[PDB]
């Protein structure tokens, strides 16, 4: 019985592998023959935001491309006015271990998650004042690796218990639980249409989920180590994954296969955070060698090096308008690059 | 009138060795300043003290050359009376600022190593800046005695003394006693005590290898020894001369023979200005590493 | 237990991922290339923003 | 995907000998500290052996000390195990486990019940 | 005008800077510790994470117990890299080999190669009764224990036979073999034996943290 089911599973795996191989006419390298090179990018630190006492584990941008939420292990959620290097809000956190922070698309809310297994949403705009907890979303068995707002009264969370969840904030109860990963989910990137979200786990696999139906449509398996960061390509049905194998890869949601492998002989350090530019031409990846990296997505070749951090580059985000890169790192400093 | 104070080695040894010190200290003192500034930008309290010591040595180096000319021309000046009260004021008092700043470094090191979980407030950049400013002002004020009196002095042997009167004066004798006792020995005593406590603490450590304790012992011994080797000759001679002038102001022919020893000991006192940078930044692995990163 | 709850669940999910239609990688690269080319101008990271209209 | 397909085993009387190899088709096989872990009937996963990237660094536990050999043939992409002087101690599903991350010498988790790269063990009844 | 908004931003930033200065003092006052391997240590010290506070000699210590997570540790243990120490409790009675590899992984982890590990040997009386029994998990799963002699430097710890001592220090040197190899003053693995009847564990962690901070001072004060 069990052996028969395992044989059926092997047959199905071979079937999907054969289908993918048939659909594998070429790779993303097929366009790396005629596209003009992007040229050497040279972005300097346009500001260093020095308010954090510990490693900046995660950070996020607001839709205004001006405000900046940054999280660190001292127990702070600082909102930075990147234009004038001013700390608009300093939100103390109940639990100092925070691995993610999110900014609501319409402002007014900030969500932080970490080892506490809880996602807490803070009311930035307040009739009274004193930005405080609005809803303390609990229910995840393990820690929280990434929280992504989609609007008020809805949040999508990825946890280390191999499950992703969509929460209704006002009621405080889960709406849909996503299951199918066998490892700790690390990163979550919602689609621009905000109807799908991909997640990378510690089982060398990434899965596309439908936020409404609640099941996994496609499972992507191309890596040989834990996926540490994931990020949707702006739009075009693609996403990029950075792993601990010192390799970045680009997956297409429609072809259901990997397309590129951003790796080099020199690099042996994993990618902690991954992000994309507005055009999607540049893929920016933060490594463990205390140095961020710039990748031409269409032409796998490297085209930039954002050195300037003395420790692990933990988080890395690109503005919605595409005007800046705010790279947090364990050096307790956050730098904005043009 | 005065004593026939003349000598031969005051033509060669002090000037040449001052040339050596200014040649090989200014780059090293600048490197020490760079290392201290890099420590400060890393929120290291020792950076303030090291940078203050570096700038003190920098003023000493920059004011040495006129004194090179002074000793070179058989103890005769070429500039004016104001240049005396400025450059000689920086020529003196600057070694004493250096010793006070070395004592501050030693006390900070003792407060850190001996007491790693206490006195966190005094080990702050704000406190370091406050102490640096306080010591600068206090040393300058307490050494401000010469500017009140007259300095440029002409003897009966074609010698235009710029700061130091070899016929000697009462006030200069008393201030010499002060700068021997409160300006050199006492800060050096505190330096030795602080580094002895550091040695005791490193001996107490269980995560330190035997070789690490040996390196600590060698470094502390060098730091204590170089200061005395540079300073104690000159200060012993000053104590002797001041004691003589407190006893016998009339008899001053002994100044002619002790002239060589006195000025050569001043030349050797200048050695600490180059000893301090290479023995506080270059010798240490971390400071050398950050200097190389700067280079 | 472990047969229908785990292995048959895995084969059901595999059937789900197998029933969906796939496109060739040719379009899967052409769409990304076209999007990068179309939005190339509107990318300060890519094309240096003029200093006058540079908030940073 | 990362595949660790065990082989060999069957049945053997006490004092016998077997061998078992693990084909790898997902990772480099040269920069991972691969190792053997077993679950005896009635017990959890317990460590047996471990070989490093070069193959020079080699470790065992007490029960398998001297009676087990690890080969790590890079060309064949198969981690072997020469089982000698067998006792009823094994009677387990021997499966191979890979290091979580390459170019590291700290296999942090191998004994977890749901670790991603452990394979499907083959029973060795003795 | 915009000047009013600029003044408002300056005032807000001034308040935040004052608050962050106070928080800077607090953060540099408290020391963070990670406990790996037990609730008994938490009991004698006085939800995905358990935050517990204690003070000895007016120094602030924070210990963190990961007590509601999975068995996978390769990702959430990286967050505990700025901690002063990683307290490691072992049964020290194959539990022990699994403990040895967990310790080895922590020691050889890239991000834990600056963090010393206060090993504690959580239980010792079970080891005493195991070697009294003889056939338990002392000699069968570690043959070298029979072919090993008690080192001379080992304190007798009166009240036990030489067999208890040799087994105890055998597990201690089994844990110290990984510690000595590929390890220098960056992290030292202070080895200790745990007494559940006494509160010396807090004092010992205090002394170890004192030594750790003294080493970091020697390194940052360039005394090396």
């Amino acid at each position: 019985e069990l052996d028969q089911l395992r044989q059926e599973a092997e047959q199905l795996k071979n079937q999907i592998r054969d289908a993918r191989k048939a659909c594998a006419d070429a790779t993303l390298s097929q366009i790396t023959n005629n596209i003009d090179p992007v040229g050497r990018i040279q972005m300097r630190t346009r500001r260093t935001l020095r308010g954090h006492l510990a490693k900046i584990y995660a950070m996020h941008w607001g839709t205004d491309s001006r405000l900046l939420v940054s999280a660190s292990q001292d127990g702070k959620l600082i909102i930075w006015d990147s234009y004038t290097t001013n700390k608009v809000h300093a939100i103390p956190l109940r639990s100092s271990w925070v691995m993610t922070c999110a900014y609501a698309p319409s402002g007014n809310y900030v969500a932080c998650g970490g080892l506490d297994n809880i996602c807490s949403i803070y009311n930035l705009k307040t009739r009274e004042g004193n930005v405080r907890v609005s809803r303390e979303l609990a229910g995840h068995t393990g820690y929280l690796s990434c929280c992504r707002f989609l609007d008020d009264n809805q949040i999508v969370t990825s946890s280390g218990d191999t499950t992703c969840a969509l929460w209704d904030i006002e009621t405080g109860q889960q709406t849909t639980t996503f299951t199918g990963h066998t490892g700790d989910v690390m990163s979550l990137s919602l689609a621009p249409d905000t109807r799908l979200f991909v997640s990378g786990a510690c089982d060398a696999s990434a899965k596309l989920w439908d936020v409404r139906e609640g099941m996994c449509r496609q499972t992507f398996t191309g890596h040989e180590s834990d996926i540490n960061a994931i990020c949707f390509f702006p739009n075009g049905n693609a996403f990029a994954t950075g792993s601990d194998d010192a390799t970045c890869r680009l997956f297409d949601l429609r072809a259901d296969q990997e397309l590129m492998t951003y790796s080099h002989d020199n690099i042996i350090c994993g990618i902690t955070s991954v992000s994309f530019s507005k055009s999607g031409r540049l893929l920016l990846a933060g490594y463990d060698d205390f140095n961020c990296n710039v990748w031409d997505a269409l032409k796998a070749d490297r085209a930039g090096v954002l050195a300037g951090h003395d420790n692990r580059v933990s988080c890395l985000g690109v503005t919605d308008d595409g005007m800046a890169v705010a790279t947090g790192s364990w050096d307790s400093f956050l730098k904005i690059w043009n | 009138e005065g004593c026939h104070v003349d000598s031969r080695v005051d033509h060669l040894f002090p000037p040449s060795l001052y040339i050596f010190v200014i040649g090989v200290g200014l780059p090293t003192n600048c490197l020490a300043l760079w290392a201290a500034y890099r420590q400060v930008q890393q929120r290291n309290e020792l950076g303030v003290y090291l940078m203050n010591l570096s700038i003190a040595d920098l003023l000493y180096i920059c004011t040495l050359p006129l004194w090179v000319d002074y000793f070179l021309h058989h103890d005769n000046w070429i500039h004016g009376p104001g240049s005396c009260k400025l450059f000689g004021f920086i020529f003196y008092t600057n070694i004493y600022i250096s010793i006070a700043f070395l004592c501050c470094i030693s006390v900070d090191r003792y407060l850190a190593v001996a007491h790693p979980l206490r006195f966190a407030r005094l080990r702050r950049v704000k406190t370091a800046v406050a102490v640096s400013s306080v010591v600068w002002a206090t040393e300058l004020g307490a050494n401000s005695a010469p500017l009140f009196h007259d300095e440029l002095f002409r003897d009966r042997y074609n010698h235009t003394f710029c700061f130091e009167k070899f016929p000697m004066e009462g006030w200069v004798a008393w201030m010499n006693l002060y700068r021997v006792f409160v300006g050199f020995l006492f800060p050096w005593a505190l330096m030795l005590l602080s580094y002895r406590g550091i040695l005791r603490a490193v001996r107490g450590s269980v995560s330190t290898e035997r070789q690490e304790k040996a390196k600590i012992k060698r470094l502390a011994l060098s730091l204590i020894a170089i200061v005395l080797v540079c300073f104690a000759p000159y200060h012993v001679l000053l104590l002797s001369r001041s004691a003589i002038y407190l006893g016998r102001p009339w008899d001053c022919g002994f100044e002619e023979r002790v002239f060589s020893a006195y000025h050569s000991s001043l030349a050797f006192t200048s050695l600490n200005c180059v000893a301090d940078p290479i023995l506080y930044c270059l010798v240490n692995e971390g400071a050398r590493s950050d200097v190389a990163k700067a280079l | 237990t472990a047969s229908i709850a785990q292995a048959r669940k895995l084969v059901e999910q595999l059937k789900m991922e197998a029933n969906i239609d796939r496109i060739k990688v040719s379009k899967a690269a052409a769409d990304l290339m076209a999007y990068c080319e179309a939005h190339a101008k509107e990318d300060p990271l890519l094309t240096p923003v003029p200093a006058s209209e540079n908030p940073f | 995907q990362v595949q660790l397909q065990e082989s060999g085993g069957g049945l053997v009387q006490p004092g016998g000998s077997l061998r078992l190899s693990c084909a790898a088709s997902g990772f480099t096989f040269s920069n991972y500290k691969m190792n053997w872990v077993r679950q005896a009937p009635g017990k959890g996963l317990e460590w047996v052996s471990d070989i490093s990237q070069s193959g020079a660094s080699i470790s065992y536990t007490g029960s398998v000390k001297g009676r087990f050999t690890i080969s790590r043939d890079n060309a064949k992409n198969t981690l072997y195990l020469q089982m000698n002087s067998l006792k009823p101690e094994d009677t387990a599903v021997y499966y191979c486990a890979r290091c979580p991350a390459p170019f590291t010498r700290d296999c942090f988790d191998v004994t977890s019940t749901t670790y991603a790269y452990r394979g499907q063990g083959t029973q060795v009844t003795v | 005008d915009q000047r009013n908004e600029e003044k408002a931003q300056r005032e807000a930033n001034k308040k935040i800077e004052k608050q962050l200065q106070k928080d800077k003092q607090v953060y540099r006052a408290t020391h963070r510790l990670l406990l790996l391997g037990k609730n008994t240590i938490v009991k004698q010290m006085r939800s995905g994470i358990f935050e517990t506070k204690f003070q000895v000699d007016k120094v602030n210590f924070h210990m963190f117990d990961v007590g509601a997570q999975r068995d996978e540790r390769r990702k959430w243990i990286q967050c505990f890299n700025d901690v002063t120490a990683i307290i490691f409790v072992v049964a020290s009675s194959n539990r022990l080999q699994a403990a040895l590899k967990l310790f080895d992984s922590i020691w050889n982890n890239k991000w834990l190669r600056d963090t010393s590990v206060i090993l504690f040997l959580n239980k010792q009386d079970l080891l005493a009764e195991k070697v009294l029994a003889g056939k338990s998990k002392i000699e069968d799963y570690f043959p070298e224990f029979a072919r090993y002699t008690t080192p001379e430097d080992a304190t007798p710890e009166p009240g036990e036979d030489p067999r208890v001592t040799r087994a105890k220090y055998f597990i201690r040197d089994e844990f110290l073999r990984i510690s000595t190899a590929s390890g220098d003053g960056r992290h030292y693995c202070y080895p200790h034996f745990t007494c559940a009847v006494d509160t010396e564990n807090i004092r010992r962690v205090f002394n170890d943290c004192r030594d750790i901070i003294q080493r970091m001072h020697l390194r940052q004060y360039e005394l090396l």
